[PDB]
């Protein structure tokens, strides 16, 4: 039950930097590799995430991908870089330059061949692959461009493994590039088609969490990605660890998706709390559900009170009663059934993991799949049309070899995607 | 004189965890196997170590891992501890075919070896959930194969039935529709158990406001042991399980007995206590003590069997029966008149250290065939149809090679299942 | 009352390493030779030192060097320790002629001297691999010569048969084709042993995921000792090896018995254990416990002999036989009805310090003639033909003077060998 | 079971300089001769490689051949020179000068007579000769020219002994002489005909190992030849030492060659690892097989994924299980049987030597014989034709007495050689 983690692009590498830190702490693994934890859990399920080398060394089953060493170099240079083997630093020079066409279509493909060779080498060492996880930004040339190439080729090799990816949704407040939503559309066109599931991450919403609910002052990407990693680990650690309602991801996905083409997720983390609150807030499952249900804790700028939920996953960590959980789950559906899909009478899936989080007594994560997600796609299409009409910057991509009808096709597919949510929205 | 218990799926194994604990309780069986002195569930070695005759199947190692790292791991042998690797994904198709088919040969052989190791195989009992993959699908696979090989042995199933309101998986109604049919087809008896009813009992009768499956299964196991452990042990009116088949099922397609348990008393409650046979059996006819959320009131009754432990006298039992006849509100079918089998085991009812039930001096369970069960299936039926109308989630099985008609077919089989109660209740 | 064991080739000697260890185990024989108190395998001197009656042949010093620098080197005498210098190069031609012919005179004389030193020579048993040079070719040479001189003594061979899938030398199928023929011609019995089957047993029954030849040979030796050591020692039903020849081979060209061993239990497994005669003999008929990768199922059975150690009673054995008759799936030939010889040695089964098998109280092996063996030869046959079609590697033998027709001839002899099973299985 | 080692030419002497160093360390023999090791192995099988002189002295059973003292003088002058007896320094003055004709045909032949006299004297002292090993460069006048004379005369004297030679394949990046591939062709013509086996060594590939896989910076010939010697010793030490699947070389060769004229080898060493990796890499047989199978660890510029393997030898050093080895061996053939010959169902030969390497826990070497080898021969023939057409530099050889038809014949034989691989390539 191994999981392959591929980090790609400036952000994928940066996000994954926090993710692996978290995981290492979760299992009591020293930055230089050795395990010093004290629970059976910490040892026994390393498996998934680390290769045990002699000497008690554990190496992350992951590859860091980019066309510039920069980001990866800073990681290697600093803390936790030492846990990574040289073989996980696959990069060229020069980068794409935020160009999807160069990443996917030209230049990074060349690197991708070596990336996948390494992946293959890891898949040979794997005992039992459960699946793959990619971390990247939707609008990024290497993250998404190269990432989408990797996805299409990995699924080719392994149709039956879980293909998942976590992606950053371009935020209205932070464009980089003019064609950031262009890159996103191009990737979406492939991402939808080639993955089993993808997570929607909106920085702007994450900032909202940071300050509005956590009242923190200055979010860095590391703090924001810390938040993200909490949910990523929330998801998979319970896959790893024993529990009561184990929800393998695959199973989950099964349950999450009623329709093959709608595989977008809305994660949210529950025990979000400011420090002040610590002294005032009781922690119960209903408390966690209050924070799960509340749209303000969503990690993406989509309002679940606007859209309708297809599926809701409710991840629990810690020794909760089944009654308490089940009753509260039910209570949520009793209250606002109107925001759920009509044809499924129980749209919320519990998944309780016995194992407590470190530190917290209880923890929970919300994962959903709602029609509200279409709003972000609409934002993309909106911008795209402006851009497309005047081919702004397109010449750069044209030089790479992209056709206007190719982009049009991608747009169409975006339009389809939005209509698909409309079909079940109502 | 022996029987084998099979635990498939998480729920099956978690109940099994309680079951072997209980059998250790019943005789004071040490982890090493010491136990003097009962070989219906255990087989003895020359070391003096007795081991259970049971099979645990989980297609992910995780649950069995807990068994192999838990107490009693000395009592269990790897032979019984079946682990797969990879997952059946909540779908009957893989559970029954794609994945299960790979492991089932191992499993079947292990069963066959144990069967060969038994002397006087009465049959077997299987614990599972109706809604899962493995629990259902794999189970289904297994039951078909067991019906081929062990044709004339008892086939008892203990199936957990999803609460209409609480569900943890969206395709549970889809899986259960496939399951049910096949189950019926090969089973001799299937018990339905509804987690919500049991939760209600835990909070209302046991007064426990924080039940987990571990304590819920303690209840179930206690009941089950009273049903089976006890029946092979000697009593005042020693009844066997094959006798229950004969005396439980009036119809060829009989068969879905409902059990209740009624002395389900909190420690505190038990101080005051005095529950006579009559009092206990009154509690057995309360909806609150049903074990399945159904309501006896509106169904008809066909067989009603009462299973006794401890301090019981036949005369008083008969008086309690007369009380039941008097108190009727028991819409018995005209097909059968009076058909209420009693079995009485002298052995006192047991209590588990770790449980929360007070020691009772006498204990009675009630087995019953009623038409009210169909209501539970109707709830499911509508859920099934809704999903199938959209064909939601179907691709998870179609990619696995399932045919749409197969699912619609299975629903039609469910209709026939509902018709079984219609038929029976209908005619008189 | 005596017999001689000959170990030719690396494999032969490595098995021998286990064999003399085992005989020391059987009586508590000290390195110096103390041993009181069994002279079937050892001969005694007036010093009180008993030495094995065995011959080790290796044409490269290296293996014997390990013997002379190992434990037990006090027990072995240089007479028995035959070393050459130079190599037979993986080819029958040199093994049989070019090189072997130079050393064989020494070897034969040493055998002859030991034969003269025996009193009551029953015969001899030779351990070798089918595929090598020396192991095959030299062996072949030797067997011809021994059939000339010791015409009426027993000629048992224990031949390791290359696993169809794992091979360490490309000309193994070429060498084995030459070998086989001649072996048959002079042998009374040849055992085939398939390393892959044994590996499977080690990991599945013994649960050892890192087998080496040293532990694989421990298994083999244990079996062999139960076959022979034991047969000369006294029991309940004391059977001899010459009796097995009489009772093992129905056909003049008989003869390729298959042995299985079935109590092959890990220490842990053995805790739980209880393997009765019936249980053990069921295990003997499992493909998993075969020692050769073949599958009993599709062959026919002709002789089946059961060899017992320790805690065995004839009546119960007979009951186990009845069980076997019942359980049949044993396609016995119509030529023979019921021909299942049992031999029972009171002496308990032994365990080697250093082994990984649990102490068992009773042990049973099964010897059998089956037609399924031909399948193994068919695999080889195709490999042979492929090589010969290209004439690949042939020059290594042609330069040595071999004729092409000799190799094609030898294949035709193999066809006749396959025909032996065809004949037998065919007719009824 | 003695082995005679003849080093010839600038490189043979230089390579052998590292080889004997390695061997001396392997057996705990001091540079001045005496043995100070501590294992039975170190003592008992010296035999093969050293003559024991009184006083605990061991002398390498080898001869250093050249027509200039230069290289040999530097060896004698420096470390380990003291282990060699004066009798092993057979040289004249002047050299050939990179001229095969002068080496083979004229001038070095005169020296060769004295070389072989010394060889004979050694063969008289030998107890049991197993065979001979020559180290040289294919395109070298004294290495190969004189070397080929030595080979033809030794085989004449000893047809039944193993004649092997290790030779350097001219690399595209390093020509010296214009007629370097000419010399190679001329030698090949004789080498094929007069040897039982030869190893293909391509410097360019060795550099690739050095940096690409080992990430070392500045390869010297000594570092590169260190690598080579690791494989040479890998091969023969197990011949010497006890093991489980002893694979005498002769036996091996038997198994390696299906056809009398194709006796070229493709060695590769397995535990190739950078220092960094040390802290991250687990060492298992599958790990070793991953590095054996991977074409990037081949010591010659031939791609085994292009050609087809006739035979693969798998040398193992250390206490491995037979299962682990056999299963993994099988696994390789299961995966890529398509790169193996059709008519042999088991094309990989294991050879496991019980004895561990010093230091490493496990070690392995790949030896193969594949059709991919023809690529180097093609490079030779390619160059040759250019050269031959315009007799460039040929006049130098013409002066020595070489005929154009003689070279043509050699070419033809090269063409034959290539066609022979084609015949089994498919
Ligand atoms: C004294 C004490 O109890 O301190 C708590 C604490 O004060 C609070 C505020 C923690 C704190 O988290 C944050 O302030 C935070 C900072 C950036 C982004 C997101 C969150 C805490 O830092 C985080 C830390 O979380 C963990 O230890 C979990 O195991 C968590 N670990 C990490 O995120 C992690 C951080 C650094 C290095 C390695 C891992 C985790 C969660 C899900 C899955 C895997 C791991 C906890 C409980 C605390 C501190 C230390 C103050 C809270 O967060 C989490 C994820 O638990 C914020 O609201 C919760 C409520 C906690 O009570
Ligand atoms: C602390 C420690 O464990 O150090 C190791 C080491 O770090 C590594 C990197 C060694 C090291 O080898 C090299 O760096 C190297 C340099 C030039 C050319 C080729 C290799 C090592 O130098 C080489 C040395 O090898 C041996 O000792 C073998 O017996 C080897 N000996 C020689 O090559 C040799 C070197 C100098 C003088 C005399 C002999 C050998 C291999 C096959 C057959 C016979 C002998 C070893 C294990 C190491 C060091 C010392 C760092 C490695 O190589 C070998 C041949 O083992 C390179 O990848 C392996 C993996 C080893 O772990
Ligand atoms: N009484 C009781 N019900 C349980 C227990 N565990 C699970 N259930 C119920 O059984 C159903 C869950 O089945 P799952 O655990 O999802 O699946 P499974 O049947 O084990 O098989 P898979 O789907 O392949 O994992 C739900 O309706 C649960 O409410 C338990 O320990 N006790
Ligand atoms: N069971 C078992 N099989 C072995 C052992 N050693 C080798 N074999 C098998 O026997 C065959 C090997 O024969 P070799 O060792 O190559 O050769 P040999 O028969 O000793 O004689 P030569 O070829 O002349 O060396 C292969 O099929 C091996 O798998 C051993 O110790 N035990
Ligand atoms: N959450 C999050 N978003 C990031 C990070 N880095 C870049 N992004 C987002 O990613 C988009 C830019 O794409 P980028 O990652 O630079 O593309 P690439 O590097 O060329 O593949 C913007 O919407 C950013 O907000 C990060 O570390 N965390
Ligand atoms: N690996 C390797 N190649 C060498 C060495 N010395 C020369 N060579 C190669 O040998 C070829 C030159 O032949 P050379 O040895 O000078 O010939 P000779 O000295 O006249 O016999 C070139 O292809 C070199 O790369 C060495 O020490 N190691
Ligand atoms: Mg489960
Ligand atoms: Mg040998």
């Amino acid at each position: 039950r191994e999981i392959v983690h591929i980090q790609a692009g400036q952000c994928g590498n940066q996000i994954g930097a926090k993710f692996w830190e978290v995981i290492s702490d979760e299992h009591g693994i020293d930055p230089t590799g050795s395990y010093h934890g004290d629970s059976d859990l910490q040892l026994e399920r390393i498996n998934v995430y680390y290769n045990e080398a002699a000497g008690n060394k554990y190496v992350p089953r992951a590859i860091l991908v980019d066309l510039e060493p920069g980001t990866m170099d800073s990681v290697r240079s600093g803390p936790f870089g030492q846990i990574f083997r040289p073989d996980n630093f696959v990069f060229g020079q020069s980068g794409a330059g935020n160009n999807w066409a160069k990443g996917h279509y030209t230049e990074g493909a060349e690197l991708v061949d070596s990336v996948l060779d390494v992946v293959r080498k890891e898949s040979e060492s794997c005992d039992c692959l459960q699946g793959f996880q990619l971390t990247h930004s939707l609008g990024g040339g290497t993250g998404s461009g190269m990432g989408t190439l990797l996805i299409s080729k990995i699924r080719e090799e392994y149709p039956d493994r879980i293909m998942n990816t976590f992606s950053v949704v371009p935020s209205p407040k932070v464009s980089d590039t003019v064609v950031e939503p262009y890159n996103a559309t191009l990737s979406v066109h492939q991402l939808v088609e080639n993955t089993d599931e993808t997570y929607c991450i909106d920085n702007e919403a994450l900032y909202d969490i940071c300050f509005r609910t956590l009242k923190l002052t200055t979010p860095t990407y590391g703090d924001l990605n810390h938040l993200v990693s909490a949910t990523m680990s929330g998801v998979t650690t319970c896959l790893r660890f024993p529990g009561q309602l184990n929800a393998d991801l695959r199973k989950l996905a099964v349950n999450m998706v009623p329709f093959p083409r709608l595989h977008f997720f809305m994660p949210g983390f529950a025990p979000l709390t400011s420090r002040g609150s610590q002294q005032y807030r009781a922690l119960t499952v209903p408390e966690l559900t209050q924070q799960m249900f509340d749209a303000k804790n969503m990690m993406a700028a989509c309002d679940p009170r606007h859209g309708r939920y297809l599926t809701v996953a409710a991840v629990f960590r810690g020794r909760m009663s089944m009654k308490e959980v089940d009753e509260q789950m039910l209570n949520v559906q009793n209250k606002n059934s109107s925001y759920f899909v009509e044809w499924i009478p129980n749209n919320v899936k519990t998944a309780v993991c016995d194992i407590p989080p470190r530190g917290l007594k209880m923890s929970a994560t919300f994962i959903g799949n709602s029609t509200a997600i279409q709003e972000l796609f609409k934002r993309i299409s909106e911008q795209f049309t402006a851009m497309f009409r005047r081919k702004a910057f397109l010449h750069w991509y044209t030089g790479e070899g992209m056709d206007e009808m190719e982009f049009t096709e991608a747009e169409s597919n975006m339009n389809d995607l939005v209509s698909e949510y409309q079909q079940y929205q109502d | 004189r022996e029987c084998i218990s099979i635990h498939v799926g998480q729920a099956g194994v978690q109940i099994g965890n309680a079951c072997w604990e209980l059998y250790c309780l019943e005789h004071g069986i040490q982890p090493d196997g010491q136990m003097p002195s009962f070989n219906t569930f255990f087989s003895e070695t020359g070391a003096g170590k007795h081991v259970p005759r049971a099979v645990f199947v989980d297609l992910e190692p995780t649950v069995i891992d807990e068994v192999r790292t838990g107490t009693y791991r000395q009592l269990f042998h790897p032979e019984q501890l079946i682990t797969g690797k990879e997952d059946a994904a909540n779908n009957y198709a893989r559970g029954h075919y794609t994945i299960g088919k790979e492991i089932i040969d191992l499993v079947l052989d292990r069963i066959r070896k144990l069967a060969d190791q038994c002397t006087g195989l009465q049959g077997f009992s299987v614990f599972h959930s109706f809604g899962g993959g493995t629990g259902s699908g794999f189970t289904s696979l297994l039951m078909e194969r067991l019906s081929v090989d062990y044709g004339k042995k008892s086939k008892l199933e203990f199936s957990i039935y999803p609460a209409p309101q609480v569900s943890t998986a969206v395709v549970e109604p889809y899986n259960s529709i496939l399951t049910t049919h096949t189950t019926l087809e090969h089973s001799d008896c299937a018990f339905m158990v509804d987690n919500e009813a049991i939760y209600d009992i835990c909070r209302r009768n046991l007064d426990i406001e924080r039940p987990t499956y571990t304590n819920l299964n303690r209840l179930i196991g206690q009941i089950v042991s009273s049903i089976t452990a006890s029946l092979r042990f000697d009593g005042a009116l020693n009844v066997d399980l094959t006798e229950f088949q004969t005396n439980l099922v009036p119809y060829p397609r009989g068969h879905f007995p409902l059990a209740t348990y009624a002395p389900v008393i909190s420690a505190e409650k038990a101080y005051h206590e005095q529950l006579s046979v009559a009092e206990i059996t009154n509690a057995c006819f309360e909806p609150a003590n049903q074990m399945v959320k159904c309501d006896p009131r509106h169904g008809k009754y066909m067989a009603c069997c009462l299973l006794y432990r401890g301090d019981v006298v036949p005369k008083d039992v008969n008086a309690a029966i007369a009380t039941i006849k008097t108190k009727r509100t028991i819409q018995f079918v005209d097909w059968c008149p009076t058909g209420f089998k009693v079995g009485i085991n002298y052995e006192p009812p047991t209590v588990v250290p770790g449980g929360d039930l007070a020691k009772v001096q006498r204990a009675v369970c009630m087995l019953s065939n009623t038409t009210a069960i169909a209501e539970a299936w109707a709830r499911l039926d509508h859920k099934f149809d809704l999903m199938y109308a959209k064909r939601a989630f179907v691709h998870w099985y179609v990619g696995e090679g399932m045919e749409e008609g197969e699912f619609s077919e299975a629903r039609e089989d469910m209709a026939a299942l509902e018709k079984d109660y219609e038929e029976v209740g209908v005619d008189s």
